[PDB]
């Protein structure tokens, strides 16, 4: 048989292996992260095979391997598609996996619940495997609310501080909000197309109607965090630092992207849809990146990123180039992880501390952590033959030679400026000038994990572009001709952002003080948007579930309608009939009452 | 040394005795059911030179 | 559970495929429609003689 | 956190405590430290300014206004310390914090282990049974009839007298229990 | 079907003849023989049903119900030992007994041929319910809940007793085979419409439709953890099975005649779920929730497709098992605490980490996490709802996102925070509880590999 | 293999190109294709093997059961209970049956556009207008009778499309 | 509940609550798990325009 279908599915198979030993001894013992780490390096090294494989040949495969249910016409079948999404994104999660459980050992040292929190790890990996390999929709929909429940468990990571349960749940809110328009078009392409797998889909959908695609779409949003639901990425970060880095940083928040790219052939059939992604996709980049460079928690300000390149993301989708969406999202992991995994280095190393203003300067104290911050901001701000060249420079290019909406490209341009913004402030504020942290310095990167798992990130943020972009076949046309002021527009773009935000960073030394303009205040409180949007409609919905639905109507109304109406009527009855005073005048004059009336109005009709 | 024990013990016959009583009384149910037993144009059968019925 | 896993195939679903799969060899292999509209013979059924 | 609070806030003590937070919401808009301590000593200035003044009228009106300036011109985003109310560490360890009393459930297999630890914790236990009833004795005495004014509670006395109420102060689980 | 009917019966004089300190032993092991026994139903025949005399019949709706039941009944014994450990050995048979006669009327009510034996074994069922309530129940307002669920019942199903009597005159008989095979369209007229009404209201009010659901909080929240228990998996599911085998002669009236009870369910489901997001009691929150996926499966009977009744059949059976364990969670910190607030005890996770496993589990399993099967029948009842009409997924994924929110609402504040520091009688948990808790929840995983035994004969 | 015929699920010749190197450069994946024959495919055979040694020795046979064909409901009485009844179940058989048919047809098209890749939009015509035909077909059979269906409202609804077409002919034929 | 003094030794510190204190109506939806109403650095009605 061909190994690639074995090789495929032995590299999922073997990733539950430690989820069954859990009960075993060495989950009791230190030695479990330790195990867990080298099956998923296990598994990476397996999985680079069929890449290789699908490199040469380009082999794509299904596997309907086993029969669940079958209801009449529609059969239900644990189906694993293995093309070349799959089989391009299975090594590279793996691999970042690999890197960031290679950090947690570090990281997390001094957890009592650190076995526990590899588990979940892997339970994430899991589902985030079941979820990308999916061939029918009920798969991914498992994989989906998999990946969902994991992030809910992992934000909620310390369980005795209110936040983060709010921010756990706030996330599960937002998530069952796309949850809706995902059912939405699992109803519809079921009632439509008879069918839930990828295959009847795309054969009976020539021309998609806008249901299924909007569905698709709401979807998507809710698990890429756009710009409607965006606010719960920045504020899941009040989980551990690994979890930041795996989970909302590269891998799992992803999903919406790639559910819209397994359908492209179905979005490029529509023009609204498209035009709904790309300005929802323009938007949300925009309104993330001008969050981002006025935040002073580094977290934050990194969550702010992921958004804002889900947001290219999502536009790169929009004007039809669902192959560069994919190629982005690989190469963004990288980069994306490592700038979490150095600000994690950063953290702890200043005693659990996140503000920048308290960031000092470690480009001496701590060099390997800084060279690995240094490149990773040159990778996300598109310094050319880096990882983010071959991706973000052909998405700028594609954008401007497209028939595509005006005020979309604009605030993509400008997005672009403010990525080089933030990363400049972030460099500025914490790893230049004077030192601004207390004083007992605990300054330490010299362990053997950190340099290792930021080593082979760094490795992989310096040639995977290359090297991937060099390896797979042409699946977008190329653009060969274009005006040299605008081959040259995004390098522009950057070397504007840098200045300008240099020289604004540059300014604050001066013995110079004045009070914040509205726009910073805006920008500050990410618009306004959680102070609102978390208050007014949160509020009204609890005062009404209170006072309107459980008073007013079941405890009051309902109440009164039914049941009361009755018992008062009954009392009031029993009251007039059994209150007589027992004088037989009375009642035999009312037998002669009775007796006149029989006699005429019976008596008198036969 | 069985006397003691049958008679603290004895209770843990009634639901089997229940269970066998209850699986004869549904074969008493059955044969008086037989009115087109191999008589059914769909199901009509020629016996076995030595069966007697198609089923009981 | 085990019990319930190897239960008998009485619902017919087994048949049902290798039924199917007889009817639709035996009728491509002679160029007839796969399934046919009317469900029961139409020469069985007796409609109103007059519509108006 | 460990006062006990009083009924009402002075006028001095409203006013160190609106210095102390416009000096931090200062320090939170110059990050540097040159730049804070010039800005800081400025603020010393202005705020020796009326250190010396005797109408009590003008004095209030002095603090609203400073208030009213402070509330305008806040930092959105001031720094906090990370154990603090509003840190990223703040109840971080709250899940590792067990009772004490959770340890009198423990099978006597797991009492195996730990030994020494538990003679201690019943010597611990017996001294809180023979303190108890002198705490409360204390507690009836020192205070007046018409209840407690204050929060606040009275040490020991006597020889071998523990301060009231002791047992849930002393036995705290830590502040980084695991 | 003796073979079930007889050994439930053989369980009186079992525990009636039993020692003092043996009922218990006797009672579960034979109730779990039981069970095992009662498992030999699922095997159906697919075209038609397993008839097994004149009196009594096999489905595949009816076999899950019914293993359902036979296997509730010994968890049931389990969670009710605790709290009865202080009754005389004569109470406790008597209330081994209630337990007993629940569980012959309900398996002989599933299984009847004929509507008068079912309508009767419903009935029936009424009596052990309210004794259990009225008696065993802790608080005074037992009695106000005892008189809620006895009329509640009554006034709507004394008019299908006189209906189904005129049917049966009518038409010259009420066995389901021959109600089916002589099916006749119902006309449109006032007639047609109160006979209409007459055959669906009590089935509405024991779902309970909402509206009429008042009766369910109270009798719910107030009755033992036994009660409770069959209260909410076996007993509500009465008036669905009711539902399916009623509407058969009700078409084609049913296209219009559903509208208010459509409307009403839909409504009220978004309702229920937002009235779950404020609660101040634990189990007046099952109820309610309960009350939400019942207003889903009224919903589901009412449209009238295969797709809808599969996944209603799913729907309640996932439910039962669900909603015990459930009440089973909420009953053990109220046997900790003595008290039904929920904010009273807070950072259970801290001190009881498997039972936190277990509150985690069932809060996963009732909101419908994938690919469990409350997610399979809500899912198979959502496609065809959009097939009734595209309009219905704004309120299904209202309910949803609803669901989720109170779910995780009650795990956070009931596992999560830090403890409350004066309660200081939390000991570690029982095996006895956490057997509770693993036989509650097994099933429910196990069915998610075979789930077309629980998908019903529309399958 | 043979274990299925191969008319009910039929797949095109396979037509595979040949190796045509044109570097000097090693291939890994012939090497990893050796080293998975030699590691795997080898001791799966033996394995194999053997399982099919013992279940040599002990052969037996399970039949396909095959059914008379009984009067439909068309041919039944009113009030008759008994032939009415097997009707039924005749027409439930034939139900399952049909349903089976479009799962063979849909399965049929789904390994088409996987098999076709780039050009399944044109490859996959045939398979497309067989399902479309046997869709249809299905559709006008047993559509819309909802649940509690039976074999009697099957032959009203084919009745009412019939009296449809009817009508629609005969007032054709005056045109 | 947030807007309540978090460094005072409240007898519950995550509802900051005392024992015997009256409990307002609405305690569940003020459970600083949900709605807050603290003041913002920028006036309610001026982020509304900013916004929208
Ligand atoms: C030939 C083509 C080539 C083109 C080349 C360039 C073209 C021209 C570029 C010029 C454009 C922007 C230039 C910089 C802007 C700010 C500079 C400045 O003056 O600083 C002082 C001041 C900053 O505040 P501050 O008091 O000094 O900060 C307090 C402390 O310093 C706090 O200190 P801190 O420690 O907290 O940190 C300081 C931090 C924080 O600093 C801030 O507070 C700034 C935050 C906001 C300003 C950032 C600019 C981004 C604007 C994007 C808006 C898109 C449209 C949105 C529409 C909104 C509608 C309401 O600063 C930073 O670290 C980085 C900040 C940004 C640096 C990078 C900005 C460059 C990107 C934008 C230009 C793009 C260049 C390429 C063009 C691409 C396409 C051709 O800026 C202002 O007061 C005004 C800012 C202007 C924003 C206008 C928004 C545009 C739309 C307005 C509405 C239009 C409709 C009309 C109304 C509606 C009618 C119905
Ligand atoms: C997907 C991974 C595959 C792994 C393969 C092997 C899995 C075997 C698991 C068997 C079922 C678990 C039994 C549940 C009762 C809890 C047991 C317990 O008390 O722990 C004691 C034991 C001793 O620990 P300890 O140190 O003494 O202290 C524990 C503390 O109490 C506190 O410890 P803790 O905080 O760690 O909590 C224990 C644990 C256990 O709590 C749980 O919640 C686990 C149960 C999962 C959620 C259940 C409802 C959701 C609906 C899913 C229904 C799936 C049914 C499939 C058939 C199942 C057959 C029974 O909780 C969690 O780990 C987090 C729960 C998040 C689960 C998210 C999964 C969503 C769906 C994933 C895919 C499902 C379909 C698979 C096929 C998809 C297409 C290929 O702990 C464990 O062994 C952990 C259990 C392993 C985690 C299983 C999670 C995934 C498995 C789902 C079902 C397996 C499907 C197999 C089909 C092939 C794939
Ligand atoms: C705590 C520590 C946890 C860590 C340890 C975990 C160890 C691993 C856990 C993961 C195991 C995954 C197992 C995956 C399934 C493998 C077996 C599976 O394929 O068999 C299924 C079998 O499932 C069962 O059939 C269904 C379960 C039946 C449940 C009945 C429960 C008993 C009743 C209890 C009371 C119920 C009350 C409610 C009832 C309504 C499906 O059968 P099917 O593919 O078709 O069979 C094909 C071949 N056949 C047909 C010839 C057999
Ligand atoms: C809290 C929850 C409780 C349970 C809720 C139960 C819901 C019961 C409602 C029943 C649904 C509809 C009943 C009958 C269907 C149509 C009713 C009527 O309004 O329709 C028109 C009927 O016309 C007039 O409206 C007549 C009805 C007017 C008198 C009824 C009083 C309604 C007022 C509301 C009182 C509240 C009732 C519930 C009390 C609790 C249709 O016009 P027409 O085609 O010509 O008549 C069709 C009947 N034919 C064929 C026999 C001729
Ligand atoms: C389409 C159907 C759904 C559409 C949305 C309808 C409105 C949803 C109403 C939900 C009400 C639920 C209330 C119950 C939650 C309990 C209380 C609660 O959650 O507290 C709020 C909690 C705490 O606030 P923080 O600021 O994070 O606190 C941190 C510091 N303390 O935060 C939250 O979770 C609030 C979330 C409210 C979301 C409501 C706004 C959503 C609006 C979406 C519209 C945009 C659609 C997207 C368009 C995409 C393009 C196709
Ligand atoms: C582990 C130790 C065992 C190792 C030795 C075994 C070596 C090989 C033996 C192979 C087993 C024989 C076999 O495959 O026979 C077929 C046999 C039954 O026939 P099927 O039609 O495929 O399924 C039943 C329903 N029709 O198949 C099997 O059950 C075995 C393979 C099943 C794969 C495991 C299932 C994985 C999914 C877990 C459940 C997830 C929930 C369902 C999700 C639905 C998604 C749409
Ligand atoms: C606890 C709350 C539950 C409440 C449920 C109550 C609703 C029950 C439904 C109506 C009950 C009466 C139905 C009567 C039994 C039906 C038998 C039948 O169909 O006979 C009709 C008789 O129809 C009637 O007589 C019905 C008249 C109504 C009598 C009592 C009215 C009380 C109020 C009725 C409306 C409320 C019902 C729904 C409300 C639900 C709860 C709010 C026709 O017979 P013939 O005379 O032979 O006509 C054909 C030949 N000429």
């Amino acid at each position: 048989m061909n190994p690639f279908a074995s090789l495929t599915l032995t590299t999922l198979t073997i990733l539950t292996i430690p989820i069954m030993m859990s009960n075993s001894n060495i989950y009791k013992t230190n030695l479990y992260p330790n195990y867990v780490k080298t099956t998923v390096s296990y598994a990476f090294t397996l999985s680079l095979v069929p890449l290789l494989m699908f490199m040469h040949t380009g082999q794509e495969m299904i596997i309907s391997n086993w029969h669940w249910m079958t209801l009449q016409t529609v059969e239900l079948s644990l189906s694993f598609k293995m093309d070349y999404f799959s089989v391009m994104f299975i090594p590279v999660a793996l691999f970042v996996t690999w890197s960031i459980m290679e950090f947690s050992m570090w990281y997390m040292h001094s957890d009592p619940f650190i076995n526990r929190f590899f588990k979940y790890l892997l339970l994430f990996l899991i589902t985030m495997m079941i979820l990308v390999t999916a061939n029918n929709l009920f798969q991914l929909f498992i994989g989906w609310e998999g990946v969902g429940i994991m992030s809910f468990l992992l934000i909620g990571w310390w369980h005795g501080r209110t936040d983060a349960n709010t921010a756990a749940l706030q996330a599960i809110l937002y998530n069952r909000i796309g949850d809706i328009g995902f059912v939405l078009s699992m109803a519809w392409f079921l009632t439509h197309s008879n069918a839930w797998d990828l295959q009847q889909i795309f054969m009976l959908n020539n021309e998609c109607p806008n249901m299924p695609l909007i569905g698709l779409l709401l979807a998507a949003a809710g698990k890429s965090a756009q710009f409607g639901l965006h606010p719960w990425l920045p504020s899941a970060m009040e989980g551990p630092t690994p979890v930041s880095a795996l989970l909302h940083s590269s891998t799992m928040v992803v999903a919406g992207v790639f559910l819209l790219i397994r359908f492209y052939p179905l979005m490029e059939t529509n023009k609204l849809v498209q035009t709904m992604t790309l300005c929802l996709g323009a938007i949300t980049t925009l309104f993330t990146a001008l969050c981002a460079i006025t935040q002073n928690d580094i977290k934050k300000i990194v969550a702010f990123s992921t958004s804002s390149q889900l947001g290219l993301m999502m536009v790169t989708i929009g004007i039809n180039q669902p192959h560069l969406a994919f190629l982005h999202i690989c190469m963004h992991a990288f980069f994306k992880a490592m700038l979490f995994m150095c600000s994690g280095s950063i953290i702890h190393s200043l005693n659990d501390e996140q503000d920048i203003r308290k960031m000092g300067g470690l480009y001496k104290a701590m060099p390997f952590t800084t060279t690995a911050l240094i490149i990773g901001s040159l990778a996300l701000t598109g310094m050319p033959y880096l990882t983010g060249f071959y991706s973000k420079d052909l998405i700028i290019e594609a954008v401007n030679m497209s028939y595509t909406n005006a005020w979309a490209l604009l605030m993509t341009l400008i997005a672009t400026s403010l990525t080089a913004a933030y990363s400049t402030r972030i460099i500025f504020f914490a790893f230049l000038g004077k030192p601004r942290f207390p004083p007992l310095v605990l300054i330490n990167e010299n362990n053997p994990l950190l340099i290792n798992s930021i080593k082979r990130l760094l490795i992989g943020s310096i040639f995977a572009g290359f090297i991937i972009s060099n390896n797979i076949p042409p699946m977008t046309v190329p653009n060969t001709t274009m005006p040299l002021y605008m081959k040259m527009t995004a390098l522009i773009v950057t070397i504007m952002g840098f200045m300008l935000a240099l020289e604004l960073n540059n300014t604050t030394y001066y013995l110079k003080f004045k009070y914040p303009s509205q726009t910073y205040k805006f920008s500050n409180m990410l618009g306004y948007y959680p102070s609102i949007m978390h208050r007014l409609p949160t509020y009204h919905n609890l005062s009404m579930s209170q006072k309107s639905a459980s008073s007013l109507l079941d405890l009051i109304w309902l109440e009164t309608i039914l049941p009361k109406t009755t018992s008062f009527i009954q009392m009031k009855m029993s009251i007039m009939v059994s209150n007589q005073k027992g004088l037989i005048k009375l009642y035999f004059l009312s037998f002669l009452i009775t007796i006149m009336i029989s006699m005429t109005l019976f008596n008198y009709h036969e | 040394n069985v006397l003691q024990i049958v008679r603290d013990h004895w209770v843990h016959i009634l639901v089997p005795v229940g269970f066998v009583f209850g699986c004869y009384l549904d074969r008493r149910s059955d044969e008086k059911l037989t009115a087109f037993r191999n008589k059914s144009l769909l199901f009509k059968r020629e016996l076995r030179p030595n069966e007697e019925v198609t089923w009981k | 559970s085990t019990f319930v896993a190897y239960l008998p195939d009485y619902r017919m679903q087994e048949w049902a495929r290798r039924e199917a799969e007889r009817l639709v060899k035996y009728r491509e292999a002679n160029g007839l429609p796969l399934m046919e509209s009317n469900c029961f013979d139409p020469n069985k059924i007796q409609l109103p003689e007059d519509e108006d | 956190a460990f006062s006990a609070p009083a009924a009402y806030l002075t006028h001095q003590q409203k006013v160190l405590r609106l210095y102390k937070r416009a000096l931090r919401h200062l320090e939170s808009w110059c990050v540097h430290r040159d730049k804070y301590r010039y800005f800081a000593c400025l603020m010393r200035a202005r705020f020796d300014e009326h250190k010396n003044e005797k109408d009590m009228v003008k004095a209030t009106q002095l603090l609203r206004q400073a208030e009213e300036e402070f509330w305008y011109g806040q930092h959105p985003q001031p720094y906090i310390f990370p154990e603090s109310p509003g840190g990223t560490s703040y109840e971080r360890y709250e899940c590792y914090k067990v009772p004490e009393w959770c340890l009198d459930d423990w099978h006597p297999s797991e009492k195996a282990m730990y030994p020494d630890y538990f003679a201690k914790r019943e010597q611990w236990k017996r001294l809180r049974r023979e303190s108890w009833e002198r705490e409360v004795k204390q507690l009836q005495e020192e205070t007046p009839p018409g209840g407690p004014r204050t929060e606040a509670l009275p040490p020991a006395r006597k020889e071998g007298d523990l301060p009231p109420l002791w047992w849930h102060i002393v036995t705290r689980p830590r502040e980084r229990p695991m | 079907m003796l073979k079930i009917i007889i050994p439930t019966t053989m369980l009186l004089p079992m525990t009636w003849m039993s020692k003092h300190n043996m009922i218990w032993i006797n009672a579960t092991v034979h109730s779990l023989l039981i069970s095992l026994i009662s498992l030999s139903l699922l095997n159906q025949l697919g075209e038609n049903s397993l008839n097994f005399s004149l009196t009594f019949f096999s489905d595949s709706l009816s076999a899950p119900l019914l293993v359902l039941t036979t296997w509730l009944l010994p968890l049931m014994l389990m969670a009710s030992q605790s709290h009865l450990s202080k009754e005389t050995t004569t109470r406790k048979k008597l209330y081994i007994t209630m337990l007993i006669l629940l569980q012959l009327f309900l398996i002989m009510t599933f299984t009847a041929t004929e509507l008068i034996l079912f309508y009767i074994l419903f009935e029936a069922t009424l009596v052990p319910t309210l004794i259990i309530i009225t008696r065993w129940g802790n608080q005074t307002e037992r009695l106000n809940a005892g008189l809620y669920f006895l009329f509640y019942t009554l006034a709507g199903s004394l008019p299908l007793l006189v209906a189904l009597v005129y049917i049966q005159n009518t038409t010259g008989s009420l066995n389901f085979l021959i109600i089916h095979y002589w099916s006749h369209p119902l006309s449109n007229s006032w007639s047609n419409i109160f006979m209409w009404l007459a055959c669906i209201m009590a089935f509405m009010v024991k779902m309970p439709l909402y509206g009429l659901h008042l009766w369910l909080p109270k009798a719910h929240v107030e009755a033992p953890i036994a009660g409770s228990m069959v209260l909410a998996a076996v007993l509500l599911k009465l008036g669905g099975y009711g539902m399916m085998r009623i509407t058969t002669i009700l078409n084609p009236l049913t296209n219009y005649m559903a509208y208010p009870f459509l409307m009403l369910s839909m409504w009220g489901m978004i309702m229920t779920s937002s009235i779950c997001l404020r609660q101040t009691d634990l189990k007046s929150l099952i109820a309610y929730s309960s009350v939400s996926h019942m207003a889903l499966v009224i919903v589901a009977i009412m449209i009238q497709t295969p797709w809808s009744f599969m996944g209603a059949t799913a729907l309640m059976i996932a439910h039962g098992l669900t909603s015990s364990m459930l009440f089973c969670l909420a009953n053990t910190n109220y046997e900790r605490v003595h008290s039904r607030t929920m904010i009273l005890a807070r950072g259970l996770q801290t001190l009881l980490p498997l039972m936190a496993t277990w509150w985690l589990v069932a809060s996963l399993t009732n909101l419908a996490l994938p690919p469990s099967i409350n997610l399979i029948g809500e899912l198979f009842i959502i496609t065809a709802s959009f097939s009734w009409s595209n309009i219905t997924i704004i309120l299904m994924g209202m309910n949803m996102m609803i669901t989720a929110l109170y779910s995780l609402y009650m795990l956070i504040t009931t596992q999560r925070g830090k403890y409350t520091h004066h309660i200081n009688n939390i000991k570690p948990s029982f095996t006895r509880e956490n057997a509770l808790m693993a036989l509650h929840i097994l099933p429910l995983l196990l069915l998610t590999l075979n789930p077309k035994m629980i998908l019903g004969p529309l399958y | 293999p043979d274990s299925w015929d191969k008319d009910v699920y039929p797949e095109p010749p396979r037509r595979t190109p040949a190796p045509a190197p044109q570097t000097s450069l090693p291939n890994p994946v012939t090497y990893l294709t050796k080293i998975f024959d030699l590691l795997v495919d080898r001791p799966v055979t033996l394995a194999r093997e053997f399982i099919e040694q013992q279940h040599a020795k002990n052969r037996y046979y399970y039949y396909h059961r095959e059914f008379r064909r009984v009067p439909d409901i068309t041919e039944c009485e009113e009030k008759d209970i008994l032939c009415m009844f097997e009707a039924e179940m005749q027409w439930r058989r034939d139900y399952k049956v049909d349903q089976e048919i479009v799962n063979i047809i849909q399965e049929r098209l789904k390994a088409c556009q996987q098999r076709e890749g780039e050009s399944y939009r044109q490859n996959c015509a045939k398979e497309l207008e067989q399902f479309t035909q046997v869709s249809k077909a299905f559709q006008d059979r047993y559509s819309d009778l909802g649940a509690h269906y039976s074999a009697r409202k099957c032959l009203a609804k084919q009745k009412q499309r019939m009296l449809a077409e009817r009508k629609a002919a005969k007032e054709a034929a005056a045109a | 509940q947030q807007e309540r003094d978090p460094w005072y030794d409240w007898d519950h510190p995550d509802l900051r609550l005392n024992w015997g204190e009256p409990i307002h109506w609405d305690l569940d939806m003020y459970i600083r798990n949900r709605v807050d109403t603290s003041p913002t650095p920028v006036s309610w009605n001026t982020m509304c325009k900013h916004l929208f």
